[PDB]
């Protein structure tokens, strides 16, 4: 249980500020 | 020929279709490379 | 009102007091994810905003 | 021209033997014209149409005999001239039942997914006309009753026509499926209640289920021991293979790294 | 020339090939 | 999409879900509630 | 006559402006992107093709009208020509036919005299390099023209563009094959007429050759130059293949592969709305219900109009045969909703167990479903509002008596109340016991789900999806 | 389902049938899929005189469904019939895999360096030199010594 509970909320972590952070970079780039 | 150039031509399709997934590959590496030299610069930053 | 826990028996005829209040696993966890649907969809705006 | 045909066609035939002379003479008619590509010039499938009455028939020769094969061959026939590139043929009486003679032996093999195909060809073809393809798709809803019951109601007044070769199969797959679909589970089905679906009096095959369930044969009642039936743990081992998860699991972690 | 071409056109796809390994252990073992 | 097949071919709406049940089931009710009381 | 008059002019220097840079900003754009980089394609005016064309497929797409005389099509089909850079006095030739028409008498150059003038781009000696710039010369004329449908003597002018249109895919094949890439633009660009290869042919008959001819398409571009172009192809044949008969269900089965990947986004969702349709009448449950939710969740962006919400009501179909569905009002939309009142108190009919009131619905909303062929249903639906019946009291009563459920189910028999629990427990649809002495129904209440053992074989496959999301996310950032 | 014809075992009709499969495949390339297990058995038998021919169809259901070496095996098991079509892309497809195939068994018998080498059919090492004749008669000097490097003998 505390495997898939913190690995759901470690993934919100990881792709949500990834794609953020990827999308601000990459597409205000050029 | 048509054996040929375009069967050849084939060939030099694969080479670039991989080249080109070697290409990927290299720019998924390029950004790799910034990531690999910023935690170096960080190595020297903690031995600054 | 909570001021007794347990639970009665109408067949045989017996009260059983039984209790297990605290969960400190459930409560703590789905409740952020509740709150992590909330800092997700106040990105919702940055995300769509961003692209178009 | 060609012929003799249509003669041996109102007749019928007495045995396989003339059966096998029609098949010899529709030999002839592959080795020139065959099946296609031939366009046409529709008269040139003229004959084509005189070939599909005796490819009907043939049919019904095929299922006289029995053979799956033979009737297979001879039903596609039928199938791929109503499926062929020109749509614009002479009308048969026989161009429904026919349908269903391919139908209810594709019901009879239990096919769930080609059953509603045959359909999609002419889905308004079959609701407010073709009453030899509603009556299947009528007692196809009697499966979801269940029947059991409601079959031998419908079976009262059938055309059919032929029906009665693919009917017995729907009853013999229905007779095995009375003993699996009573239990598991029921408590227990005492001896009148089973037997009034078996109809008969008292067969050698419910002789048969007293024998080949096992299941229990009790005196004017069965039973589903033991128990259940067989009471699934199911296993502990499965505690091992979760084990076995984390193992590809931490696997997973190693790849981001 | 073209079949020449196609065996002259692997070596630094192979070079570069080799050099996705290149990066990836060293900076594996930078990493740690 | 816009392309291929499909350009050739609180509020009450939403408590509606709530009270469409209602329309078929139970009314809504209060005299035939109202009429429990003396029939038993 | 003063007023009108000189209103007239002003109008046509609008696409004088935003119409003249839309192909020869992106076209004379795409011609650098073509030459080199080329990676991947991107070529980033492919997709922005798709932000013109489909802008232009509503206004004001070449005409219109717009007060003009309708000689944007000959003008720059003509002098392409092409040679280095020279090329630019081509588009002040072009501008210079712009006060052609708001001078002299202006003439009507398409229809009839179109003919000569899709040979000229070969005829000019020469193209030389990009035919999707003479392929879009050959559609974006004549392709949005085609939203007009007079159908009158202009059909065979459709259908001999599409003749110099194959005469591209003749040059598509031949021509390149060394680091094209410009099959890949083309791949966007020759599904569109693609797709109106097919509005072509609705509008008078079925293909019978084209579909021989998909099957050539699809075949050839496998495995040499695969990129979207199978899958586009795969769309028109799930469409056609789909509303017209046979055999096309299993098709998909060597069809697949998947086709991977997915390009692009909602083209595979409603892809997956369209073998769900198939699955539909598979009878499949369980896989169609994931596959149409899924479409769902996966269809941007909307408006306008019905184009999704239409799409969207024959999807919940699969729902309406799952057994347990709440009232779909929630999916309507007001301009859907007067379209879907047949289809609305529809699943107001499945939510109910009432024979009368199921009967009637089809009786009087039949006139709705003949348009929807989804008569299919309607025959063994009953079978599956019993089953929401029974699942309902099963989970609202631990014992249900035989005798109480026949009149509230009104089935009025005891014995075909025995025959359908006797096929529910082999459909798995209830545990419930039956004890057969009169007979009556005891059954007992199902339990040991609780916490531990299943629900944590379920997030095995939660995380392991996860993990993979994790994969898709590095994937995609590896890609700046 | 023109399957259901082929239960006559006279080949006479067999060459019919493939007159009719060559054809109307494109539509059908679904339903032969069922039908490959009977092409093996026209296949294997040595009497039936259409084994060549129908290892050509059996190469385009499988090149259809995706296979690429099993494409070869009866691509080298079609005889003549193999080498005798030029046309379109289903000659560079299947000639391609085998040149591919040669190339890289050529390469592995040169690593052996002597002795023990593997069986070599005369076909796969045919349409190399064979059509290796349009370099002779196109003239092109640049695809002339591309082959020679690729065969490595």
């Amino acid at each position: 249980y505390l495997a898939s509970l913190i690995r759901s909320v470690v993934a919100l972590h990881n792709l949500i500020n990834n794609k953020i952070a990827n999308r601000d970079a990459e597409k205000k780039e050029g | 020929l048509e054996e040929g150039k375009a069967g050849s031509g084939l060939r030099q399709y694969y080479l670039s279709k991989i080249e080109e997934l070697q290409l990927i590959v290299n720019d998924k590496s390029q950004n790799l490379r910034r990531l690999q030299a910023q935690r170096n610069e960080l190595n020297a930053k903690v031995r600054l | 009102d909570k001021k007794f826990h347990g639970i009665l028996d109408q067949g045989e005829g017996v009260l059983i007091i039984f209790d297990e209040p605290p969960v400190d696993k459930t409560y703590e966890a789905a409740l952020e994810t509740i709150q992590n649907m909330s800092k997700v969809v106040d990105s919702l705006y940055n995300k769509a905003k961003k692209l178009t | 021209m060609y012929e003799q045909l249509k003669g041996e066609w109102n007749r019928k035939s007495p045995n396989l033997s003339k059966c096998g002379e029609e098949l010899g003479r529709l030999k002839l008619v592959l080795l020139e014209l065959n099946f296609l590509p031939t366009t046409g010039t529709k008269l040139t499938k003229q004959q084509l149409i005189l070939a599909r009455d005796i490819l009907e028939i043939g049919a019904q020769w095929s299922i006289l005999r029995k053979d799956i094969p033979s009737f297979e061959r001879y039903m596609a026939q039928l199938k791929c001239y109503y499926f062929d590139y020109k749509e614009q043929l002479p009308e048969s009486a026989y161009m429904h039942q026919l349908l269903g003679l391919n139908l209810l032996f594709l019901l009879s093999q239990n096919r769930v997914a080609e059953f509603h195909t045959e359909l999609e060809r002419l889905p308004a073809k079959d609701i407010q006309t073709n009453v030899y393809i509603k009556h299947p798709v009528s007692l196809e809803q009697y499966l979801m009753e269940g029947s059991y019951n409601k079959v031998f109601l419908a079976k009262g007044n059938i055309p059919a026509e032929s029906y009665t070769f693919f009917i017995d199969i729907l009853l013999d797959t229905i007779r095995d499926e009375i003993a699996g679909c009573i239990e598991k589970a029921y408590e227990k089905i005492l001896f009148t209640e089973a037997t009034r679906i078996l109809f008969f009096n008292t067969p050698k095959k419910m002789t048969d289920y007293a024998k080949k369930r096992g299941w229990v044969l009790g005196p004017n009642n069965y039973y589903s021991f033991a128990s259940q039936q067989q009471k699934p743990e199911d296993t502990t081992i499965p505690s091992t293979e979760l084990a076995k998860q984390v193992i590809e699991y931490a696997r997973q972690l190693e790849m981001i790294v | 020339d073209l079949y020449s071409r196609y065996k002259k056109l692997q070596q630094e796809l192979e070079f570069l090939e080799v050099q996705e390994e290149y990066i990836k252990d060293e900076q594996k073992n930078l990493k740690k | 999409m816009s392309e291929k097949k499909q350009p050739v071919d609180e509020d009450n709406w939403d408590d509606d879900n709530v009270e469409d049940d209602f329309s078929n089931q139970l009314r809504a009710e209060l005299e035939k509630h109202g009429y429990k009381m003396e029939t038993s | 006559p003063p007023g009108g008059g000189e209103q007239e002019p002003p109008p046509p220097p609008a696409p004088q402006d935003v119409e003249m840079k839309e192909e020869a900003a992106t076209g004379g754009g795409s011609t650098g992107e073509a030459d080199g980089k080329t990676a991947a394609a991107a070529a980033e005016h492919s997709q922005r093709e798709l932000d013109t064309v489909t802008l232009e497929d509503i206004k004001e797409h070449v005409k219109q009208l717009e007060k003009a005389v309708s000689g944007k099509e000959p003008r720059f089909v003509l002098r392409a020509l092409r040679m280095l850079p020279s090329t630019s006095r081509r588009l002040n030739h072009y501008v210079l036919y712009k006060a052609v028409q708001g001078f002299f008498t202006s003439n009507n150059a398409t229809r009839d005299f179109l003919l000569p003038f899709l040979e000229e781009p070969m005829d000019t000696e020469a193209d030389l390099q990009f035919r999707p710039r003479t392929g879009k010369a050959a559609s974006t004329p004549l392709l949005p023209e085609v939203e007009a449908y007079l159908q009158l003597l202009v059909v065979i002018f459709m259908m001999n563009s599409k003749r110099y249109k194959e005469a591209q895919k003749i040059s598509d094949d031949l021509m390149q094959k060394i680091s094209t890439q410009n099959r890949r633009a083309l791949d966007l660009v020759a599904a569109k007429c693609y797709y109106y290869h097919a509005r072509v042919y609705e509008f008078l008959d079925k293909l019978d050759v084209v579909r021989s001819f998909l099957h050539a398409r699809l075949r050839t571009a496998t495995l040499r130059h695969d990129a979207d172009g199978q899958a586009t192809l795969l769309n028109l044949l799930l469409r056609n293949y789909l509303h017209y008969s046979l055999y096309d269900q299993a098709e998909k089965l060597v069809s697949k592969s998947v086709f991977p990947e997915q390009a692009n986004n909602n083209e595979w969702a409603r892809y997956l709305y369209y073998t769900g349709r198939i699955k539909a009448i598979q009878l499949e449950y369980s896989e169609a219900r994931r596959t149409m939710t899924n479409a769902l969740r996966k269809a941007p962006q909307h408006t306008a109009v019905g184009f999704k919400q239409t799409v969207h009501k024959l999807l919940i179909v699969v729902e309406l045969l799952l057994g347990e569905i709440p009232d779909r009002l929630q999916f309507r939309q007001p301009s859907l909703k007067r379209s879907l009142m047949p289809y609305f108190l529809l699943t107001q009919a499945v939510r109910t167990g009432n024979l009368a009131k199921f009967n009637q619905v089809l009786d009087q909303f039949g006139e709705k479903f003949q348009a929807d062929g989804t008569y299919t249903l309607i025959i063994r639906l009953r079978h599956n509002v019993i089953k929401t019946g029974v699942r309902m009291i099963s989970l609202s009563y631990s014992r249900i008596s035989l005798a109480d459920i026949a009149q509230k189910l009104q089935l009025d028999s005891p014995e075909d109340a025995e025959f359908i629990v006797a096929k529910a427990i082999r459909d798995g649809v209830i545990e419930a016991s039956i004890n057969h002495e009169k007979g009556y129904v005891q059954s007992k209440e199902m339990i040991d789900i609780y916490s531990t053992r299943e629900p944590q074989l379920a997030f095995h496959q939660r995380i392991s999806f996860c993990l993979d999301i994790h994969n898709m996310s590095v994937k995609a950032m590896r890609f700046p | 389902g023109i399957i259901s014809l082929l239960d006559e075992d006279e080949p006479q009709l067999k060459e019919f049938a493939l007159h009719k499969l060559n054809a109307v495949v494109n539509d059908f390339w679904a339903e032969i899929s069922e039908s490959v297990d009977k092409i093996e058995v026209l296949y294997e038998d040595e009497g039936f005189r259409s084994r060549q021919f129908a290892a050509l169809v059996a190469s385009k259901v499988f090149y259809h469904l995706g296979a690429f070496e099993e494409s070869l095996n009866y691509a080298l098991g079609a005889g003549d019939l193999f080498n005798v079509n030029d046309n379109s892309e289903y000659v560079e497809t299947i000639i391609a895999k085998c040149i591919d195939h040669y190339t890289k068994q050529c390469v592995e018998n040169a690593d052996l360096p002597e002795g023990e080498k593997k069986p070599i059919d005369q076909r796969l090492e045919g349409i190399v030199n064979k059509m290796f004749q349009r370099c002779l008669d196109d003239h092109k000097y640049k695809q002339a010594i591309g082959i020679a490097l690729e065969t490595r003998r």
